[PDB]
């Protein structure tokens, strides 16, 4: 029904016939998934529940008339239903690392995603693209990974042709995997379980999965195909964040958060996840295959930590960091 | 008049369908749709009788209306229509 | 002396606003506490004074209703809320106050102003008032 | 004719105008290739482009002729002709109370000598110039860009350069700062033939 | 007939167009007096 | 101004100058916005006879350049134009 | 409830004193600049309403972009605009500063500051009377008034 | 300000619009003026030297305003001339310069007006020359309100 | 012809020095503008109480573009397109097709203020009175989209302004 | 016809290859100097790409002029004229890569 024909030279002003309702835009992924959308082309709807001052970020990603934002929320089905009724494409990126006082990460990752997943259906929309996570496991220790993969299931169950996404550890400018790590001085040294010695962790760069998610989207065969995006290369975390401190210019000092009830600094269940090394699932199609080529950590690292310097790093001495040695 | 799917359909005969991803622009706010119809209000307009075989129009107000056109009314079945404002004259049988 | 006179010019614009509570219900709600002749009130309720005696710029002013179209304008007076017909006078474009001249009446005009409903569910939206232009084919619905 | 349509015109001024005009011309033949005079009264004097300092230093130190003002150089762009590009310079003579126009012809790759020795003020004309119009002046104490964007590419004052211009700018937030991409115009600029089909002017009637 | 705006019969008053900035203050001497004046009292 | 005269006595004091004569302010001396019809004139043009466009054709009056002299195939000295005249040193405020 | 009637009285003193000492930077960039300054004079006097010109944009609250945004001036704009600290509303006056107006189709214009930053509130006028444009600037102030953050973080 | 706010409602006055008024226009001017305009016009100016006159008291006279114009950016005659430079520039500088004077356009022949002149060429006196001919524009203003002719005002 | 500002100079006479070092050591000229600023301080302020208190403002004033109506009802707008043309920022854009009547009546009336210069052009062109910038200068929108005027937002303004533009018109269109 | 400053191409490539030193060199400092995020070898790598652009010129004249226009750039860049974006037009970066394979093209548009 809602079928548009593509128009234009792909820019901001031409038409590229996606009417996307991009859940949980308001956040690291949300930004640059509207981004590629909005640089096409594309009728955006943003779905929101914070201030409309939050959202303004996403405002001039788009042209006029291309980004529509409307109040939504996750407990009513009918927000749902006014927000994708006209979407031939949804997005559901909604996901919290810490559990809230009326979400916690069952409503997050299984109640809010099986709901959008249901509505969809319902109202016709031809793709929707869940964001798991690779770690997520249903016998996994901790909630967040356990409920993302419970909901990943229902996903696939109301949504019979879904494509659901499972990044790992995605990094970027306003990440919360290398910024958080090159925040150790707030928490003493270096805190790391077992001097994270027995941990190997597999980063992706934040635009190379928005950009997988987008050519899955356009992909035809991507339908209904679980897509695992992994990093270009797996790094021990002992390493890894040595070489985050490094070209931070922070002092390497290897060595009750969740309390806060503003945004907690350190999650019980983030602590396991950030020990837990990265899982490797070589069954899964990657990055590669909706032919993203995968960027290395290393040339996008100063971008991410070289806003993080102390004194003179980012001028004068500017000493050059080495690759950290992978474990690949 | 209102469209089907529940959109009010303008003077201009325009009305989103059903299909129309455009729809959702009007998802939390109002269509505005101007609700005096043009064309039924000049035929809400009487047919004015005028015994001269041409008549002139200027609209009224002189210089507040428009271009004064001169009408012919010999055709008997129709009536003289003006140009701008769309007033019906005819000619008393 | 005159100052005297000022004092109890005070105490006379006190009582004409209706006592204190009208008073300060004036200088809270417009930040002016001089009184005028109400030149008129329109259906909304805002409230029309003028006072030659005052320089130009200020010799007319408008108390704005405090409920209008549903919407309370007790402490929110929009700058839009003036109707038509007194923004003439309001705004020094006519001397001559519309319960005075009262405008020309025409079926097609408005039996209600609105203010700017910008930021509001009620805003306007852009939209193509034509038609679809290029009309395609259908394919058959019998096979062949 | 009279009457208040009709401008007056002033037919001492032409006369001057005209005898000034083969007065410079006499004075200089190596580089005054033609001399008009306007009907409105404005004297212009056609020059050879190697004349170009020559030329404006007579005009500016002689004492018949003291156009000690550089009122504006500017340039024309006519497609049509070999030297495109037509360097336009204004003078005033104070002391006279008069103004000449030096009107020279150039090429996209002919340099022209810069004037900034003659008249100081022809630097920031000549960056513009060279700016808008891509015409190089040989011996210019700074010729750079003077009103388009530091990385801007491209002459736009050429009538061969796009209205809207080959790039637009927008801000992306993946790379956080302000990037140049084609133009995509949501409106385009509607163009409007408006040049009527019967002849206006017969004074100015080109023979076949 | 004609009704432009047009000058008044007459025309208009005349109107101010120099500097106006009058002469306010004593002589230097008799300045320099007064605070003299004022300091020897002071001292007094 | 609706000011005391004390007020009035100190302010044009400190100013120096009576500025109860030029307030800045506008009170009354302002023109009624409310004005009476106008009835503009006609132009020069706006005859029944003589009125030919041909004898008022200004814009078709206009004639291409004079070439006074081209390179294609005693006089005394002349200057572009009459030396210009002194200016003449003002007679209601020669020196400000 | 009383959680939410303590932080909706708090959210509402905190939109009160956001709105009523607003502190405009002055982006004065063309014409739509001298009104501006028509509004800050006599006749008007934003400051009336606690609305300061301070020139310091590291101090300041809202832009007010006034003029045409050229592609020269472009990434300054969106690099004062970003060292402006928070909460920052744009406010864009002038069609210049909207879309383009004149220089829509211009070669070196920006077709409208939207695109360099997010705008919250658009003057229009070629240049807007200086009542509209401090008829925007009540708007913006009713639009902070609106605004509800605290409420949303205790309903999180 | 206050008095540019008067003379830009003079503006609007005649062409609808406070600053941009596209009212003269090649041929005439779009409209004639509005009974009345010209009476309002007598007033402002008449009220108009008092201004001027102020704010020469506030700065002509001032040591500190002396100080930060006087013998700062002199220009030579010979180097304004060479340079291009036009208008006050010139005057500031002695140079005896006004196209109003010496090449009279439309009724200026007409009107009767001293022409400021410099002598050192700093700030100062350029200060002064635009003070001085804000003071002779009102001059040649009381003039065209008492000689505004009758008749048409668009060519016919 | 020409008048010499400066070039004043100095009397040498005892009394003129010694009144000149009075003015630089009693700082007399400082205290002089002091003074005026006092005074400017016990003047009647000039600033209006908007919104309370509108400035002035004359018929002729161009603001929000408004399009009218015949007293029968009747969009006056004929289609005949030269408001597009005149449009020196082509803001306008027109599209018209024969009414079910037969009229021409445009299917499209599209303005973006965004765009437009506020010129007035538009109105002076129209030859029924149709198009006429009307007297809201207030009507700032939160939105880009919002300034890009529908046809239907102009008959809109139109219906709800018709009163005070026919006023300004009846007012105005002598001089015109 | 007037050289603008090379009589010969010999002449002009002797100034491409002085300017072509003076962009190598000045790579490494202008990647410290904005913070830009490419490498030295990817600044100097676009210098060698946007000199064989215009590898193709066989007038002495035209070459002179992109030389000029070539420092020009380079002075812009040296005294810090130019701005971080401006540095970074030169790797075009959000502009999606056009297809070349007429397929490609046959699907992507009507593009000739
Ligand atoms: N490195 C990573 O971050 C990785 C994350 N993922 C998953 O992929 C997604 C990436 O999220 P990202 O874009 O980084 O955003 P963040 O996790 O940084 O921020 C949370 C996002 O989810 C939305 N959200 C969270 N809880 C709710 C809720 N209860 N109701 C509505 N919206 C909610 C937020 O919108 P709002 O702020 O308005 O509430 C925002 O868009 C998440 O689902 C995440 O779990 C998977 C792999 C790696
Ligand atoms: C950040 C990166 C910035 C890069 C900026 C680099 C520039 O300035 S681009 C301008 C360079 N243009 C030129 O050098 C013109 C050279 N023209 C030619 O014709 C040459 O190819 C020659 C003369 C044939 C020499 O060719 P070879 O080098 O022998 O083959
Ligand atoms: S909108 Fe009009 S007044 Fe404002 S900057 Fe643009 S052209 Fe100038
Ligand atoms: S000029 Fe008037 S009649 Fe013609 S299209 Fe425009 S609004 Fe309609
Ligand atoms: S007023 Fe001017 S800018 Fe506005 S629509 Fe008319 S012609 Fe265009």
């Amino acid at each position: 029904h809602h079928a548009l024909i593509p128009h234009g030279k792909g820019g901001r002003s031409s038409v590229s016939g996606i009417v996307a309702t991009v859940f949980g835009a308001t956040g690291f992924l949300g930004r640059y998934v509207v981004n590629h959308l909005g640089r096409m082309g594309s009728q955006v709807i943003v779905p929101y529940r914070c201030e409309p001052y939050d959202t303004m970020h996403l405002r001039p990603m788009g042209d006029l008339g291309q980004i529509i934002f409307m109040e939504w929320n996750g407990k009513d089905k009918d927000s749902i239903r006014k927000v994708v009724e006209h979407s031939n494409v949804v997005i559901n990126l909604v996901g919290r690392e810490w559990e809230t006082k009326n979400f916690d990460f069952e409503d997050v990752f299984v109640k809010i995603p099986h709901a959008i997943a249901q509505v969809s259906k319902e109202a016709g929309v031809e793709k929707l693209i869940h964001i798991s996570h690779l770690n997520a496991d249903i016998k996994s220790p901790s909630r967040y990974l356990r409920s993302k993969a419970v909901g990943e299931k229902e996903v696939r169950a109301a949504f019979p042709e879904a494509t659901i996404i499972k990044p790992s550890d995605i990094f970027g400018r306003e990440d919360r995997f290398l910024n958080y790590f090159a925040s150790m001085r707030w928490f003493g040294g270096v805190p790391l379980i077992s001097l994270g010695k027995e941990t190997v962790k597999q980063p992706v760069y934040i635009v190379d999965v928005s950009k997988g998610i987008i050519n899955a989207i356009k992909d035809p065969d991507a339908k209904g195909k679980t897509f695992a995006f992994v990093g270009p290369n797996r790094y021990l975390l002992f390493d890894l964040v040595q070489y985050i401190f490094a070209v931070a210019y922070r002092p390497f000092l290897p060595y009750l958060f969740e309390v806060s009830p503003f945004e907690p600094w350190t999650t019980r269940d983030k602590v396991e996840r950030v020990h837990m090394s990265d899982m490797t699932l070589p069954h899964l199609p990657g990055l590669e295959d909706l032919g993203i080529q995968a960027t290395p950590l290393e040339l996008k690292a100063i971008e991410v930590l070289r806003r993080h310097r102390t004194y003179r790093w980012l001028t004068s001495e500017m000493e050059d960091v080495k690759p950290a040695k992978t474990v690949n | 008049r209102t469209s089907p799917t529940g959109e009010k359909v303008t003077h201009t005969g325009q009305a989103y369908d059903d299909g129309d991803y455009r729809r959702v622009r009007f998802s939390d706010r109002q269509k505005e749709v101007n609700e005096n119809f043009a064309i039924d209000l000049i035929a809400e307009q009487p047919v004015s009788e005028v015994g001269s075989r041409v008549i002139s129009c200027d609209g009224g107000g002189g210089a507040l209306g428009h271009p004064r056109v001169y009408i012919n009314l010999d055709k008997e079945t129709k009536t003289g229509t003006c140009g701008y404002c769309g007033l019906q004259f005819r000619q008393p049988h | 002396m005159e100052l005297v006179q000022v004092l109890r010019r005070g105490l006379q614009q006190v009582s004409g606003h209706g006592g204190l509570r009208g008073y300060l219900r004036v200088l809270f709600r417009a930040n002016d506490v001089r009184v005028g002749t109400l030149v008129g009130e329109d259906k909304y309720g805002n409230k029309y004074y003028e006072d030659n005696k005052q320089f130009f710029g200020r010799h007319r002013w408008v108390i704005y209703t405090t409920e209008m179209n549903g919407r309370d304008t007790f402490w929110d007076v929009d700058g839009s809320m003036v109707p038509p017909e007194w923004h003439r006078w309001l705004h020094c474009m006519t001397d001559d106050p519309p319960t005075t001249k009262p405008p020309t009446a025409r079926k097609y005009i408005w039996t209600n102003h609105k203010f700017n409903v910008s930021g509001t569910p009620q805003q306007y939206v852009p939209y193509s008032t034509t038609r679809k232009k290029i009309q395609e084919w259908v394919p058959p619905s019998t096979p062949y | 004719d009279t009457r208040p349509t009709i401008r007056p015109r002033n037919d001492v001024v032409h006369k001057q105008l005209s005898a000034f005009g083969q007065y410079v011309a006499e004075i200089l033949p190596k580089y005054v290739q033609q001399v008009q005079v306007s009907c409105f009264n404005e004297l212009e004097i056609f020059i050879h482009p190697d004349g170009v300092i020559p030329v404006l230093t007579f005009l500016r130190d002689h004492t018949n002729a003291q156009f000690k003002s550089l009122a504006d150089l500017t340039a024309v762009d006519v497609p049509t002709r070999q030297n495109r590009f037509e360097i336009v310079y204004n003078l005033l003579s104070l002391r006279f109370n008069s103004r000449i126009r030096v009107k020279t012809y150039t090429d996209e790759l002919t340099p022209i000598e810069s004037s900034v020795t003659v008249y100081k003020a022809a630097n920031w004309y000549e960056r513009e110039i060279w700016d808008m119009f891509g015409v190089f002046f040989a011996n210019h104490p700074d010729l750079r860009r003077i009103l388009t964007d530091y990385g801007f590419e491209g002459h736009p004052f050429r009538k061969d350069f796009p209205l809207s211009g080959y790039v637009e700018l927008r801000y992306d937030d993946e790379v956080k700062r302000v990037v140049a991409e084609p133009v995509e115009l949501a409106q385009e600029f509607r163009k409007f033939d408006l040049n009527s089909p019967w002849e206006a002017f017969p004074a100015y009637r080109q023979p076949p | 007939k004609v009704k432009q705006d047009m000058p008044p019969p007459g025309g208009y008053g005349p109107i101010d167009y120099k500097r106006n900035l009058p002469r306010r203050g004593l002589s230097g001497y008799s300045m320099f007096a007064v605070g003299i004046g004022t300091l020897l009292f002071g001292y007094w | 101004a609706s000011a005391t005269r004390v007020i009035q006595l100190l302010r044009n004091w400190a100013s120096g100058r009576d500025l109860q004569a030029k307030l800045q302010l506008r009170y009354q001396e302002i023109s009624k916005r409310t004005q009476p019809p106008p009835k503009l004139p006609v132009g020069p043009s706006h005859k029944l006879s003589n009125n030919y466009y041909c004898t008022r054709d200004g814009r078709r009056e206009a004639m291409p350049p004079s070439i006074v002299m081209s390179s294609q195939k005693e006089k005394k000295a002349v200057t572009p134009a009459p030396p210009i005249k002194r200016w003449e040193l003002s007679k209601d405020q020669p020196y400000l | 409830s009383r959680g939410e009637y303590v932080v909706a009285k708090l959210d509402d003193l905190v939109n009160w004193a956001r709105r009523s000492s607003l502190w405009p930077m002055t982006f004065g960039l063309a014409c739509c600049a001298v009104e501006m300054m028509h509004m800050a004079a006599p006749r008007y006097d934003m400051d009336r309403f606690g609305v300061v010109f301070r020139a310091s944009p590291r101090q300041s609250d809202v832009m007010i972009v006034a003029g045409t945004l050229t592609n020269k001036m472009a990434p300054a704009l969106r690099k004062v605009y970003d060292q402006m600290p928070e909460p920052r509303y744009v406010v864009s006056m002038g069609s210049c500063a909207n879309g383009g107006g004149y220089y829509h189709y211009s070669y070196s214009v920006v077709r409208g500051c939207d695109r360099i930053v997010p705008v919250d509130i658009y003057v229009p006028g070629c240049p807007p009377t200086a009542e509209a444009l401090l008829y925007g600037i009540l708007q913006l102030q009713r639009k902070i008034k609106r605004e509800k953050r605290l409420r949303i973080w205790y309903r999180r | 300000f206050e008095e540019r706010e008067k003379m830009f409602e003079f503006y609007e006055r005649v062409s609808g619009a406070r600053m941009h008024a596209a009212y003269i226009r090649p041929g005439g001017v779009h409209q004639d003026l509005p009974l009345g305009l010209l009476d309002d016009i007598y007033e402002f100016s008449k009220n108009f030297s008092f201004r001027i006159d102020e704010l020469e008291e506030m700065l002509t006279n001032n040591r500190i305003w002396r100080n930060r114009t006087v013998d700062i950016g002199v220009v030579t005659a010979e180097d304004a001339l060479n340079y291009g430079f036009s208008g006050v520039m010139l005057r500031g500088s002695g140079i005896q310069w006004d196209l109003r004077k010496t090449q009279p356009y439309d009724v200026y022949d007409q009107v009767e007006f001293d022409v400021p002149i410099g002598s050192r060429g700093d700030c100062y006196d350029r200060y002064l020359c635009r003070v001085e001919e804000m003071r002779q524009s009102l001059r040649i203003i009381s003039q065209c309100l008492n000689k505004m002719p009758p008749g048409e005002i668009k060519v016919d | 012809t020409y008048k010499f500002v400066n070039m004043r100079e100095p009397s040498m006479d005892m009394k003129s020095v010694t009144d000149r070092a009075a003015q630089t050591l009693l700082w007399t000229e400082l205290v002089r503008g002091l003074g005026m600023t006092l005074s400017y301080l016990f003047r009647e302020p000039a600033t209006i109480n908007y919104p309370f208190e509108k400035g002035p403002l004359s018929p002729r004033f161009r603001g929000e573009h408004a399009l009218r109506r015949y007293p029968s009802g009747e969009e006056r707008c004929i289609a005949c397109k030269l408001c597009e043309a005149v449009c020196p920022a082509q803001a306008i854009t027109i599209e018209a097709e024969p009414r079910a009547d037969g009229s021409r009546r445009t299917t499209r009336y599209d303005i973006d203020m965004t765009k437009c210069i506020y010129c007035g052009f538009c109105q002076e062109a129209c030859p029924v009175d149709a198009i006429v910038e009307g007297p809201n200068f207030e009507f700032s929108t939160e939105t880009h989209e919002e300034l890009l005027y529908n046809k239907e937002k102009l008959l809109n303004n139109g219906d709800k302004w018709e009163a005070e533009i026919a006023a300004n018109i009846q007012a105005d269109y002598l001089y015109r | 016809v007037k050289p603008i400053f090379s009589r010969d191409m010999n002449e002009a490539k002797r100034r491409v290859r002085e300017l072509y030193r003076a962009w190598y060199r000045e790579v490494p400092n202008t990647v410290h100097l904005f913070q830009l995020d490419i490498s030295v070898k990817q600044g100097r790598d676009k210098v060698r790409e946007m000199f064989m652009k215009n590898a193709h010129v066989t007038d002495p004249r035209v070459v002179d002029l992109l030389v000029i226009k070539g420092k020009m750039e380079l002075e812009e860049t040296i005294n810090v004229w130019k701005q971080r974006t401006h540095i970074m037009r030169f790797f075009h970066e959000t502009e999606a890569p056009r297809p070349t394979d007429f397929l490609s093209k046959f699907y992507v548009g009507h593009d000739p």
